[PDB]
């Protein structure tokens, strides 16, 4: 599991002012790796397929309601022509 | 002579023009529900 390395370790005694070829040490945190929990991708409760099914069912319900509105609102011209024509004839009777 | 003859003009002007009042109302109010039907059909398009 350990990444491979030709050099095990050596003894280095750094100074402050004369760090020549200023490197970038790999910093490490101080909290134990036991507190650093492993990652888990929390899967969503629903799937996009179930989303499609539910949204399509809702679209079917909305379309049924819109069709009901259409059949109730398509007769209004029929009401117009059923109500005024007898009255227009009555006015013509004068 | 022109008493009754002109008196009939009042009833003529009232009734014969109330006649086409209903005609213009028919011509105008029928052109309103078509827009409502078009709007609801576009709503059905958007779903």
């Amino acid at each position: 599991m350990d990444p491979y390395c030709p050099f095990d370790a050596l003894d280095v005694w750094e100074h402050r002012r004369f760090i020549v070829a200023d490197s970038r040490n790999f910093i490490t945190p101080e909290f134990p790796r036991d507190f650093w929990m492993s990652p888990v991708f929390n899967l969503p409760r629903e799937t996009a397929a179930e989303q499609v099914v539910v949204l399509q069912a809702q679209r079917t319900a909305a379309a049924a309601a819109l069709e009901n509105a259409a059949m109730q609102a398509a007769e209004l011209p029929v009401d117009i022509e059923r109500r005024l024509r007898p009255i227009e004839r009555n006015v013509h009777e004068i | 002579q022109r008493t009754g003859r002109s008196a009939l003009a009042v009833l003529i002007r009232a009734c014969y023009r109330l006649q086409q009042q209903l005609q213009r109302t028919r011509r105008a109010l029928l052109h309103h529900s078509d827009a409502v039907l078009t709007s609801l059909h576009h709503v059905r398009m958007l779903l």
